[PDB]
């Protein structure tokens, strides 16, 4: 059912250049929108954008268009994000996250188990 | 952006009584006759676990306990006599595009 | 009184009023259910013996008294005044019924300006998990609730019929179609407040449009051979729905609501001037007009199937066969989405279905502001700007009955019963009239001279024998069978069903109401007030 695995952890230094993944399975990744979500230690939750494998369109707020760029493959089954110029407030866990359909009102039901960018 | 808040702060939900969260707003987020707003389950460690189905249809895999109903931009998640493995912070997610934002927060415990 | 001036002018209106989006609906819709290329042979040959006297009837009566649609029949048989009343009420019915299709055309217009329009993509504010209209490299799977981005474009985005269940429940009021029903009548308004002469500088240019559409179009489907191969399978020899009558008597019917005769809409525009000499070839031209514009107009839909037929690999017949108004919508919705021309056939397009809708809403309108206005002279004296904005404030209201309910059940209800006995019992009673209490011999004395020959041979037959022939196969066949509806995967109600006969039956009471009150007050023995009241005999 769930099978939203990231990568490993990473380094962040000022000026540097991430690239998280996530591999979309389990269900049918090419008719749903991928999402992602910051969350840090005394902090709550905040959406990051949006994307779909195959069309590739993506919608940004948050202040988080300056540096945000997603890209998925629906070849690869995968969906990846590339973060450059990073600072310490950036320290963060991320979770790949899966909006449902608008049947149910676009709820997210799976989730991955999160990567730290330490 | 939409704004989103919370109160109160810290519910001491002891064990044998409901519960009572809202999620204020300025919108006007009915559309389509469903609204956009949903509760999620965040505990230390382990990611988001979702609860209800546009506030309103309890969702698979969440115990009985659940609820939700309202009008306008007034809400309520009423919930059954608590369990002490329920403990977790709830947040209240918006939809509506194009940008979307999450409430505040409300500690929940005894 | 007024007059329309310039020739073409003046045919014009009768062409772009003759052309209807029903024709682009009922047309295609049920061509193919009935043997595709074996409904075209009916067509024609119900064309020329059932539409040639009913339509030039209208256009004949009008050119003879120049008088409205009430007074006329003051002259030849004055105990039928109640027709106009009658075209008056099932007017309002069809009014409400016409004028919520044009917001939906006007409402995707304002749509069609974005270059990346929402129709290649469902996003996060639809129906997305039936979205499954995308012809990849074999990942396609049919299921029951399978869907297109087309139809949730048109079952859920503007409808919104998920929240009404069904008419013993109503949804709520969207404003979204109620700003679009102020620009309908507001284009409306502006023409005909004016005056009549007007029209003869203003819509001239409007006719001309859609029919450049549907060259343009037919051209963009001709590019790549993949189209061509499905309008072949198409046009198929089906011989087999010909023996079996089925609707073969509903193949006449649409003809009848093709040119739609009997409105006294005909009657007002040949109520201005004699037409002397070339009132027959409007007529004659106007009729095979119609035989191609319908033939063209449902020629260029199901070419744009064929290329979707391609890929999909399924027979034309699954493919749009629930509703007929949902044929057009989510035909043509697949294939700007899918052709790389996208950007500019969007606009051009929907102004085709906005510029038919004005034409009709105001050539139609026409038939019934004359109608009142010439029985009144205090009112066109000085009231005529205050009366006709008066009745445009009755229009919309009996609209919002559809808009405000949330839900098209008034739409696939008002598609047969509102053009069904309600219109049909009005025209019978039409010709049968002319014909056989007025003396027909006497109407071809004066006629002839306007047409400087004898109209006898072609329409000594028509109007006595073929007029109240085929009028009586629509009228017994419709109640011997019921036709019994669908909308979306509902059975509508036994007694809903009941609920649109009788408006329909109720819609013409009128005529059978002022007869009585005429006669009643009428003194004398019975024979006299026969005589008293129909003056010929
Ligand atoms: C698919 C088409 C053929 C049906 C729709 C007819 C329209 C093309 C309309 C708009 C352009 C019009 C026409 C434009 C060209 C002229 C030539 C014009 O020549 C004359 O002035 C004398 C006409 C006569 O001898 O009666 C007469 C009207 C006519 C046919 C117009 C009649 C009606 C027309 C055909
Ligand atoms: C697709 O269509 C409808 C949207 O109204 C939904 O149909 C569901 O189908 C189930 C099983 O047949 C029935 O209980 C109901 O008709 C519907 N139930 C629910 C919970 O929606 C369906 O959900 C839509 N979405 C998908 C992915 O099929
Ligand atoms: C030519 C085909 C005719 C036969 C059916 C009825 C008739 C008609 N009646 C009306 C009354 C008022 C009105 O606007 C104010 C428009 C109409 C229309 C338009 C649509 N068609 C269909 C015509």
């Amino acid at each position: 059912q769930v099978q939203l695995q990231q990568s490993g952890p990473e380094l962040v230094k000022l000026g540097a250049s991430v690239r998280i993944s996530c591999k979309a399975s389990g269900y049918r990744f090419s008719y749903s929108w991928m999402n992602w979500v910051k969350q840090r230690p005394g902090k709550g939750l905040e959406w990051i954008g949006r994307i779909y494998p195959g069309d590739g369109d993506t919608k940004y707020s948050g202040k988080f268009k300056g540096k945000a760029t997603l890209t998925a493959d629906k070849s690869s089954s995968t969906v990846y994000m590339q973060l450059s110029s990073l600072t310490s407030e950036d320290s963060a866990v991320y979770f790949c996250a899966r909006s449902a359909y608008g049947s149910e009102g676009f709820a997210m039901d799976y989730w991955g188990q999160g990567t730290s960018v330490t | 952006d939409i704004v989103l808040t919370q109160s109160p702060a810290s519910l001491a939900v002891s064990l044998g009584q409901r519960a009572t969260i809202s999620c204020r707003a300025s919108e006007s987020v009915d559309n389509y006759g469903i609204s956009f707003l949903n509760w999620f389950q965040q505990k230390p460690g382990q990611p988001p676990k979702l609860l209800i189905y546009a506030a309103s249809n309890q969702g698979s895999g969440v115990p009985a306990r659940f609820s939700g109903s309202g009008s306008g931009t007034y809400f309520s998640l009423n919930i059954h006599p608590m369990e002490e493995d329920d403990t977790a912070v709830y947040f209240c997610q918006q939809t509506k595009g194009v940008s979307w934002t999450f409430g505040g927060g409300t500690k929940v415990e005894i | 009184r007024e007059t329309w001036g310039k020739k073409v002018d003046f045919l014009l209106s009768v062409i772009g009023y003759a052309v209807d989006l029903g024709n682009v609906w009922r047309f295609p819709y049920i061509c193919y259910q009935n043997g595709g290329g074996a409904f075209l042979l009916p067509y024609t040959i119900m064309a020329i013996f059932g539409g040639i006297p009913l339509f030039y009837m209208e256009l004949a009566l009008g050119q003879y008294h120049r008088n409205g649609c009430i007074s006329i029949w003051r002259k030849i048989c004055p105990i039928f005044k109640g027709i106009g009343y009658a075209i008056c009420i099932i007017a309002f019915y069809i009014a409400s019924y016409y004028n919520t299709i044009m917001a939906w055309a006007l409402y995707y217009l304002i749509s069609s300006f974005t270059d990346q329009l929402p129709w290649t993509s469902c996003k996060n504010s639809w129906n997305t998990g039936n979205c499954t209209n995308y012809f990849s490299e074999d990942n396609i799977t049919w299921t029951l609730h399978s869907t297109s981005p087309a139809e949730e474009f048109y079952t859920r985005h503007v409808l919104q019929i998920h929240r009404s269940k069904g008419l013993q429940d109503l949804g709520g009021i969207s404003w979204q179609l109620a700003l679009c029903i102020m620009l309908i009548f507001t284009v409306i308004y502006f023409s005909i407040w004016k005056g009549v002469k007007t029209s003869g500088k203003v819509v001239w240019v409007t006719a001309t449009f859609p029919y450049i559409i549907l060259s343009v179009l037919l051209v963009r489907g001709a590019t790549l051979p993949g189209a061509w191969r499905g309008v072949l399978f198409y046009l198929k020899p089906n011989w087999q729905k010909l023996l079996e009558t089925g609707v073969w008597i509903d193949a006449a019917a649409q003809i009848f609501f093709s040119l739609g005769p009997g409105f006294g809409v005909l009657l007002a525009f040949a109520s201005y001037n004699k037409f002397n000499n070339n009132c027959y070839q409007d007529a004659l031209v106007t009729s095979v007009v119609n035989c191609m514009t319908s033939f063209v107009s449902g020629f260029v839909i199901f070419t744009v199937l064929g290329y979707m037929a391609e890929m999909r690999n399924e027979d034309v017949s699954e493919v749009a066969k629930d509703a007929g108004p949902s044929l057009l919508f989510i035909t043509y919705a697949e294939a700007i989405a899918n052709m790389p021309a996208s950007t500019f056939f969007a606009i051009i397009f929907f102004l085709m279905l906005i510029t038919l809708g004005l034409d009709s809403t105001f050539a139609g309108l026409e038939g019934v502001i004359t109608a009142v206005l010439d029985e009144f002279p205090h009112v066109w004296a000085k009231r005529r700007e205050r009366f006709v904005l008066a009745v445009v404030i009755t229009c919309f209201f009996g609209s919002l009955v559809t808009l405000t309910f949330g839900g098209a059940y008034v739409v696939k209800l008002l598609e047969e019963y509102a053009t069904g006995p309600a219109v049909l019992t009005v025209a019978l009673i039409e010709a049968v009239a002319v014909s056989w209490f007025y003396g027909i011999t006497q109407f071809c004395r004066d006629v002839k001279e306007m047409l400087g020959f004898s109209p006898g041979w072609f329409w000594r037959i028509c109007w006595v024998a073929i007029s109240p022939l085929f009028l009586l196969f629509i009228i017994c066949s419709f109640l011997m069978s019921p036709p019994q509806l669908r909308l979306f995967q509902y059975n509508y109600p036994y007694w809903s069903i009941i609920l649109g006969y009788c408006i329909g039956t109720s819609s013409f009471i009128c005529i059978p109401t002022y007869i009585a009150y005429r006669l009643i007050i009428t003194p004398g023995t019975f024979k006299e007030r026969i005589i008293k009241s129909i003056t010929p005999e």
